[PDB]
């Protein structure tokens, strides 16, 4: 995350931290995810595409901290790691950048909700907030583009819904985006996600409810002027996270 | 792939 804050677990509950077992080499972060139910981490396919064995991965939940062991975190085994058969990249543009994990402990339970550890909700289908609308993404993804170390504490920041229309100008992403992507930006341009950042949250507040509206996909660097952050957007995969859970 | 210990391999960055 670019700019924001530092925060805690407890303020993103449904933040999910998945590691690599090396190798190697021993374990290494790859990227974040959201749970959506006790059992079921969604992410990014990107995230997993070179490595796609469920075996490799570690996830945990309620932690706040990269490198370190937070009290009150869980740790998972990845039962079923479910990857878009769809997923394409090309140049820069991930699509159908959606992944699934099937989570469990070694006793073997999914996760218990507690001040830590809750779930999210998925959108109703073709459901999203309107254009200008403030929603927060969360990660351990690099402070700074040019950085080469990431953050140890988890990061939140607050970025604004851009239209359809706006993104797919060519000034912005042109046609690189997608109806099954949403953009994210600052509008000052200096809050972002970034590497790292990529398979975690973009939550907003629709209809009643804090809601899994995005998850981080791409964009060209990150926080650079007419360039927002991609992600992919949730409201339109309902019958593919429906049918593979 | 690489051999790498890199974190988001394919994130905004980033060489892929
Ligand atoms: C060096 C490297 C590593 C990954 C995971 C992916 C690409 C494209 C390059």
């Amino acid at each position: 995350i670019i700019g924001g804050e530092f925060t805690t677990i407890e303020n993103q509950p449904w933040f999910a931290a998945i590691y690599r077992r090396h190798r190697g080499g021993s374990v290494t972060y790859v990227c974040g995810g959201s749970l959506i139910s006790p059992c079921w981490v969604i992410s990014a396919t990107h995230c997993f595409i070179d490595y796609p064995k469920k075996e490799d991965y570690i996830v945990y939940l309620g932690r706040s901290r990269l490198n370190s062991n937070t009290q009150g975190e869980m740790k998972f085994e990845v039962e079923n790691l479910i990857l878009h058969k769809d997923y394409s990249a090309d140049t820069l543009a991930h699509h159908n950048d959606i992944a699934l994990l099937k989570i469990r402990s070694k006793e073997g339970r999914c996760a218990q909700p507690s001040r830590t550890i809750q779930t999210i909700a998925l959108p109703s289908m073709y459901n999203d907030p309107q254009f200008g609308t403030s929603c927060e993404i969360t990660g351990f993804g690099k402070e700074q583009s040019t950085d080469y170390l990431y953050p140890e504490q988890l990061k939140m920041t607050v970025v604004k819904l851009i239209s359809h229309r706006e993104c797919q100008q060519p000034h912005y992403y042109g046609s690189e985006v997608t109806t099954k992507m949403l953009c994210a930006a600052d509008p000052q341009w200096k809050t972002d996600s970034c590497q790292g950042d990529s398979g975690g949250p973009l939550v907003c507040s629709l209809q009643g409810r804090m809601t899994l509206t995005g998850i981080v996909s791409w964009g060209r660097g990150c926080a650079l002027k007419d360039k927002p952050g991609v992600y992919t957007r949730v409201s339109h995969f309902l019958p593919w996270i429906r049918s593979h859970t | 792939a690489c051999s790498r210990y890199e974190v988001d391999c394919r994130g905004r960055g980033s060489a892929c």
